[PDB]
């Protein structure tokens, strides 16, 4: 018995299931090619198109795949016929930023790098144009190698090549005006002999620019808010080791970002919503979602980790 | 961007995974972990074009083998110059691929791995070149996953053979 454990880039590793569908996350984690250093940073997630859940070491992932239509009905209003789940190896949402900042293992770095790159291209990283251009330039070095005037000065950064290095939400309107600044920083990276060209060193540079993004490492949930005629605004709810972040589901625009200690939460009695009180703002809002129980529990655990 | 389906075949222990991981991730896998089935993706530039490579890393000790050759576009056939049996086994593989593809025009390369272990060699270089010539002048390379010798050239050459 075996299962494919995927990663964000489409790759997978098949792992033997010693105990069939009773095999645990911990057992599957052992079946990978990860040392104790590489292992502690990641865990098994179960994800379909519009629901991604971090699993626990004692969980049995194949039973979650089996029970997925019931999990979708409990936590979402989604259509279960288009949501076949798969198993992924992804960054542990509880991983403290201070721990990640001292990682030197090349395998852990590339696994984190690929997930970070996936979030950037999908539009889940909100950052100023300077930060985005810097990330795009690092991707050109990592993927296309050293800058060459013959190959990259003109007729290179078309939208086909732009897809790979800029967020999809910026491909149309803003990225085409960035191509000159991107190529300049790309040229600066290749010619600056003080910048290490080691693959894992370049991937760590990419991550360093991602660590200051507010939604970095966030687990994303789906919900709705009503606006002060009340209008419905579907939202992504991002919870990470820094706090809570609200993204417009359609544009990925950052509606609000709140650090731990600067806001409070309350789970609704109905369990299908939660309220947020922005300290030092007098502002409150309520998010309607059947994942409210998970969001609040995660908010408590990540707030409780901090010192 | 064009996608290329590449398959690394060979008997157990030859270094299929080490060669694949070195090419994709830049790491030398040291501990021997028998592979069930691993797939990798990697964007490279071959002949001034960006190519998305899907590399299938296969098990060397059991056969789903027919689906690999039905779907694969190019095939790296790997042996170890340390083990004579792994060289002897590649003959069956080369003929199985030609059978499933129903043609001898199949992108393919013969790879003699562990060329860093010279003081452990059992299969001579000339015997590898001899076999490649037998295989309708098939491409041939000696490689090492540690020393990074002829690692990228394996997958680059398959891409060119697919393009031709
Ligand atoms: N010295 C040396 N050792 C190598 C080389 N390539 C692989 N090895 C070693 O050979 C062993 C087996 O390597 P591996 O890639 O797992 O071989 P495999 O063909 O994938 N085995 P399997 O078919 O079971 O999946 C490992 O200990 C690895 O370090 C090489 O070029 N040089
Ligand atoms: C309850 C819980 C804990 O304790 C840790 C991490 C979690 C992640 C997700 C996701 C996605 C849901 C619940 C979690
Ligand atoms: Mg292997």
């Amino acid at each position: 018995e075996k299962v494919r454990i995927y990663r964000m880039d489409g790759s997978y590793r098949s792992v033997e299931l010693k105990h069939g569908n009773n095999t645990t996350v911990q057992q599957i984690m052992e079946g990978m090619r990860l040392s104790q250093e590489t292992q502690q940073y990641f865990t098994i997630w179960i994800c379909s198109e519009n629901l991604s859940l971090q699993l626990k070491p004692y969980h049995k992932p194949l039973q979650h795949v089996r029970d997925w239509p019931e999990i979708l009905a409990e936590l979402t209003n989604l259509d279960p016929q288009r949501e076949t789940p798969q198993l992924f190896l992804r960054r542990d949402v509880r991983l403290p930023l201070e721990v990640e900042k001292q990682i030197e293992d090349p395998l852990a770095i590339l696994i984190l790098f690929d997930e970070a790159r996936y979030n950037l291209l999908k539009g889940f990283y909100t950052a100023p144009d300077a930060k985005l251009i810097t990330l795009a330039s690092l991707l050109l070095q990592i993927v296309y190698g050293n800058y060459e005037s013959k190959k990259h000065k003109q007729g290179f950064l078309n939208e086909e090549n732009l897809k790979s290095i800029v967020p999809v939400t910026k491909l149309k309107s803003k990225a085409p005006h960035w191509t000159n600044r991107i190529l300049h920083e790309y040229k600066n990276l290749s010619t600056s002999e003080g910048v290490s060209k080691e693959m894992h060193h370049l991937q760590r540079m990419f991550l360093q620019n991602c660590w200051e993004i507010p939604t970095y490492g966030a687990a994303f949930f789906t919900g709705q808010i009503f606006t002060k005629n009340h209008k419905v605004i579907p939202v992504y709810v991002g919870v990470n080791i820094k706090g809570l972040h609200l993204l417009n589901m359609e544009t990925k625009a950052l509606l609000i970002s709140l650090k731990y200690g600067c806001f409070m939460w309350q789970l609704g009695d109905t369990d299908t919503c939660f309220q947020i009180h922005s300290m030092e703002n007098k502002m409150s809002f309520i998010v309607h979602t059947k994942q409210a129980g998970l969001v609040v529990k995660l908010l408590m655990k990540l707030n409780g980790q901090l010192m | 961007m064009r996608e290329y389906k590449l398959v690394v075949l060979g008997s157990g222990g030859v270094g299929k995974s080490a060669l694949t991981v070195q090419f994709v991730q830049g790491i030398f896998v040291e501990k021997y972990d028998p592979t069930i089935e691993d797939s990798y993706r990697k964007q490279v530039e071959v002949d001034a074009q960006q190519c998305m490579l899907e590399i299938l890393d296969t098990a060397g000790t059991e056969q789903m083998r027919d689906l690999y050759m039905k779907n694969g576009q190019g095939f790296a056939l790997v042996y170890s110059i340390t083990a004579q049996s792994t060289f002897n086994d590649l003959q069956d593989l080369r003929e199985q691929i030609l059978r499933v593809k129903d043609t001898d025009d199949v992108p393919m390369i013969l790879v003699g791995n562990k060329c860093d272990l010279e003081d452990e060699r059992v299969v001579g270089k000339e015997q590898g070149q001899n076999l490649a010539r037998q295989w309708n002048n098939c491409a041939f390379l000696e490689s090492s996953a540690k020393s990074k010798i002829n690692v990228n050239e394996i997958f680059y050459d398959l891409v060119r053979q697919i393009n031709r």
